[PDB]
């Protein structure tokens, strides 16, 4: 039944997911224990994609919850929806990655990697025929990158023919919260290119501007910065869980939007995004939503869509609509803004319509556009990398865990070649 | 897990720790007997029932001050295996405290540590408190950190040394204690501190506004600096900075490991009602020259990497807004090739202060620990004070018969000479 198994590697990944499993449950009527209390039967027709029915009339999350420290686990258990998780899944050490890449990739997680890898093989057999690997992590610390890159290259050994979904928050120049953020990127460039099929790129920078301005809100906490990413990841997986007129599931999106073996970095998008005040001053319809979708200030990756082209956008509509109204709005924008799209690919839009909206609206959407403006986000990290390596600064925390000079020379050429492909085909 | 040990070598180290353990028993709800009428596994170990003992091995070579602990209110938390007592001290001599007298009793402290070290499984690090002007904490520790480093491999070690001022200094041969302790500063401790006696006396009368600053108020302020590194082990938070996470952000090079602390809000008892002590202010308070624990100005020396460690009612949105303003500043300048120099942790607890203390009950706090380039000019104040006493060969005759020789004195000068020279090398851009 096209199942999806879920890994969360790192504190941000363990907190994006802890609300992602909160938002995905009230779609399906899951109580805080694990039983069904929903209303529509269309929930239970495909409930078995994120769930295993355990006996007694209960359900469990197919989720494998990875840290190297017990501190984040305690927040997971004692927080919202802790009890629903299966207590065999919490595979975690006691040491700590220390915000080192090589400690989560050569030293500490490297002797816990198999004890992760056999809770997923148990979850690989509660399913009829799986397809989904949701990995939620960072590019900021140790458990996000080094524990979240060795782990993908092990799942590729078992499954050379599934689809991989990273959800990778990126480092920004404005909000730079640690000191070695440029070292937790270029090392993880090397194996999120050639071993993942899609890679959503979310930033901490642009995700505050949505909270101050578009939502008109004064206190952006992380439980709101996550709670936007939760409602994007609750949107791409809608065709696996609900019927719709023009349906498009996870491979069907990923075959239309990815024209090349490497250019598969996406940015999300979500509409409506209104305050508690500007509710009554808005009238929900397809031109209401589609114009907000294509805004320059509704891209969570902190880049300007005006500074580049899109190659292949796609929108995933939800709610009872009419097709021509959705067809003509997508017809409108390729006519209106034909300079901002690629000239050698016709019909850039792949519509997807689901008959079920998010809970308690009239409609909603989810935007994903494989733009060219991603070429700027890596230059904001490639030049932060360029200074710190040129002095060979901070090199003694990495040579002391097994790394080498050679691992830093080749990794720049990998991030060199990536921006060398958006620009060559823009 | 996550446990670490305290060693209080010297009269400086004990009386600092005499309030550092006053503070922690206050924090966790622990009466001085050991009773707690969760968190405390960083410094404690619960034994039996209703008893908590610390990781407190107090080492001394003279029985005066330790007997005060054994008759003070904190005699019951500690148990009489712990308190190593000597007979007759170094008395501000090196080669007594290292080569001669401490050779007797240092076997008694190591086999007291390992009956306390192999009881915890979550060994984090060491907190060796001493000075650079004692005779106990001067060169006896230079023997002791060449014992635990042989035993414990590459574990983290943190020394918190009191450092001599140019003007206010209360001994004579203090330009001889500091040059010889450098060989166990670059080699047997990976996060080595400097705190001045001068620079805190300016704070007790201008920020706290008290006319008589003595040692029991010079030191209660250092207890709050130690209590903020360990808010991330002992407590949770939105962002947490573990004590091995701390050093990888902070320390940029294999030998430069000299941060300097500071703290805010250091304000008076009745100046609180009017000051609007906000997140944009107390972050801005960490860059005034009148909030330095070391007598040096933050302006003539450029920063390299600070590590903001907050505590209290702080959300992370405005820490970005407070650090946005400080990056727009032009006099607060960084070395250019470290384009981000910011690391932020947050505790959820309120920072607390001692009843009968001198500080004000606030609801936010910040403890910056910056690595910078200005503090190498807090060494030329003391290389000069050494430069003339050996020039006339003064005070040599107390060391020759006690073990110390001449040829190391010319040799331990390059131990400091290259060390000032290397901040000149990595402070300049290109
Ligand atoms: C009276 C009314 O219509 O209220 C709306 C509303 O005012 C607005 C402003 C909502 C509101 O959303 C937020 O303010 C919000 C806060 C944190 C993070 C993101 C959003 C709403 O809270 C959110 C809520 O969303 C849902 O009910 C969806 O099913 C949504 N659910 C959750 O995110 C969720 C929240 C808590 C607990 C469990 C689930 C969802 C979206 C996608 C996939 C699955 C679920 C809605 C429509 C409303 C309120 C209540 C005010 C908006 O968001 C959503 C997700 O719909 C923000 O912009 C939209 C437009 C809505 O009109
Ligand atoms: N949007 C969100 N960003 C977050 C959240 N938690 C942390 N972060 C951001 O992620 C970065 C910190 O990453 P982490 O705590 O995930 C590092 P991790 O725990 O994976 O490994 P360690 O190095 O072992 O700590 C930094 O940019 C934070 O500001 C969250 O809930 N939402
Ligand atoms: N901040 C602070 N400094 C102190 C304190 N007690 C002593 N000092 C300083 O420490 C230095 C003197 O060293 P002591 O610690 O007394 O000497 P010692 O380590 O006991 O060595 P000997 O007595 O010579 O064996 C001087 O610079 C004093 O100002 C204290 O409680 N607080
Ligand atoms: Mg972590
Ligand atoms: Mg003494």
């Amino acid at each position: 039944m096209r199942e999806i198994v879920h890994i969360q590697a790192g504190q941000c990944g363990n907190q994006i997911g802890a609300k992602f499993w909160e938002v995905i449950s009230d779609e399906h009527g899951i109580d805080p224990t694990g039983t069904y209390h929903g209303d529509s039967d269309l929930q239970l027709d495909r409930i078995s994609v994120y769930y295993n029915e355990a006996t007694g009339g209960k359900y469990v999350p197919r989720a494998i919850l990875v840290d190297l420290e017990p501190g984040t686990m305690d927040s997971v258990r004692s927080g919202p929806f802790g009890q629903i998780f299966r207590p065999d899944n919490f595979v975690f050490g006691q040491s700590g990655a220390g915000n080192n890449w090589a400690k989560g990739h050569y030293t500490e997680g490297a002797e816990l990697v198999d004890s992760v890898l056999d809770v997923v093989r148990k979850e690989a057999e509660s399913c009829d025929c799986l397809q989904g690997f949701q990995l939620t992590h960072s590019l900021g610390g140790g458990t996000g990158s080094g524990m979240g890159t060795l782990l993908i290259s092990k799942i590729r050994e078992e499954y050379p023919d599934r689809i991989m979904n990273t959800f990778s928050v990126v480092p920004s120049p404005k909000v730079s919260d640690t000191v070695v953020e440029p070292y937790n990127a270029t090392l993880s460039v090397h194996q999120l290119v050639e071993n993942t099929d899609e890679t959503y790129c979310i930033d901490n920078e642009a995700l505050y501007d949505i909270c101050f301005r578009t939502l008109k809100l004064t206190t952006p906490t992380y439980g709101d910065l996550n709670h936007l990413v939760s409602a994007t990841m609750s949107g791409v997986t809608t065709c696996l869980r609900f019927p719709g007129q023009l349906n498009a599931d996870l491979r069907k999106l990923a075959v239309n939007m990815v024209p090349f073996p490497r250019l598969h970095f996406f940015m999300p998008g979500f509409a409506p995004l209104t305050s508690r005040g500007s509710q009554q001053y808005r009238a929900l319809t397809v031109p209401e939503l589609t114009q907000q979708v294509f805004d320059a200030k509704n891209m969570m990756a902190a880049c300007d869509p005006r500074h580049g082209r899109y190659l292949t956008v796609a929108a995933v509509f939800r709610g009872r609509m009419s097709m021509k109204e959705v067809d003509e709005q997508m017809l409108n924008v390729q006519n209106k803004n034909s300079s901002y799209f690629v000239e050698w690919i016709p019909n850039n839009v792949k519509t997807a319509v689901c008959d079920i909206p998010p809970r308690g609206l009239k409609m909603a959407v989810t935007f994903i556009g494989n733009s060219t403006a991603i070429q700027e986000l890596f230059k904001r990290i490639s030049e932060q990398f360029t200074a710190m390596f040129r002095r060979k600064a901070f090199l003694h925390w990495y040579t002391g865990e097994g790394m080498d000079e050679m691992e830093f020379t080749e990794a720049e050429s990998n991030m060199n070649d990536l921006v060398s492909e958006y620009q060559q085909y823009q | 897990m996550r446990e670490c040990i305290s060693i209080h070598v010297g009269q400086a180290g004990v009386q600092i720790g005499n309030a550092c353990w006053e503070l922690y028993c206050l924090e966790h709800g622990i009466q001085p007997d050991g009773q707690m009428p969760d968190s405390f596994n960083t410094f404690f170990s619960e034994t039996g029932a209703g008893k908590h003992v610390p990781r407190a091995v107090f080492v001394d070579l003279e029985p005066t001050v330790i007997d005060e602990v054994r008759t003070g209110t904190y005699r019951q938390l500690f148990h009489p295996e712990q308190l190593i007592t000597g007979k007759e001290d170094a008395a501000n001599n090196y080669a007594r405290g290292h080569y001669t007298i401490g050779k007797e009793i240092i076997d008694l402290v190591l086999d007291r540590i390992r009956k306390l070290a192999d009881q915890c499984t979550g060994l984090q690090g060491f907190l060796v408190f001493h000075s650079f002007g004692g005779g106990t904490g001067s060169g006896f520790t230079s023997l002791l950190m060449e014992r635990l480093s042989v035993d414990y491999g590459k574990k983290s070690k943190l020394e918190f040394s009191i450092y001599p001022a140019p003007q206010v200094s209360t001994a004579v041969v203090e330009p001889y204690n500091s040059i010889l302790t450098t060989h166990t500063t670059l080699e047997h401790s990976d996060c080595a501190f400097m705190v001045d006696n001068e620079a805190i006396y300016d704070i007790c009368r201008r920020n706290l506004d008290i006319e008589r600053p003595t040692y029991t108020n010079l030191n209660r302020l250092i207890s709050q600096i130690v209590s903020s590194i360990t808010a991330s082990l002992r407590f949770d938070g939105a962002l947490n900075v573990d004590l091995t996470e701390f050093q990888t952000n902070l320390v940029p090079y294999p030998r430069i490991h000299f941060p300097l602390a500071t703290y805010a809000p250091v304000i008076s008892a009745e100046k609180a009602y009017h000051e609007q002590l906000s997140v944009a202010e107390i972050t801005n308070a960490c860059f005034e020259p009148a909030n330095q624990m070391v007598k040096c100005d933050p302006r003539h020396g450029k920063y390299m990497a600070c590590c903001l460690l907050y505590r209290g009612d702080v959300v992370p949105k405005d820490v970005n807004a407070a650090i946005a303003t400080i990056k727009t500043k032009r006099s607060i300048q960084f070395v250019d090739w470290c384009p981000t120099g910011f690391k932020v942790g947050i505790n959820y607890q309120p920072p607390t202060v001692v009843p009968g203390g001198d500080l004000a009950k606030v609801q936010r706090a910040v403890c910056m620990l910056s690595n910078t380039t200005a503090i190498a000019e807090a060494w030329a104040r003391l290389d000069h004070k050494f430069d003339l006493m050996y020039a006339k060969r003064a005070f040599v005759h107390w060391y020759v018969g006690e073990g110390m020789e001449e040829g190391e004195f010319s040799e331990a000068r390059e131990d400091m000479a290259a060390l000032e020279k290397d901040y000149e090398e990595v402070g300049v851009d290109s």
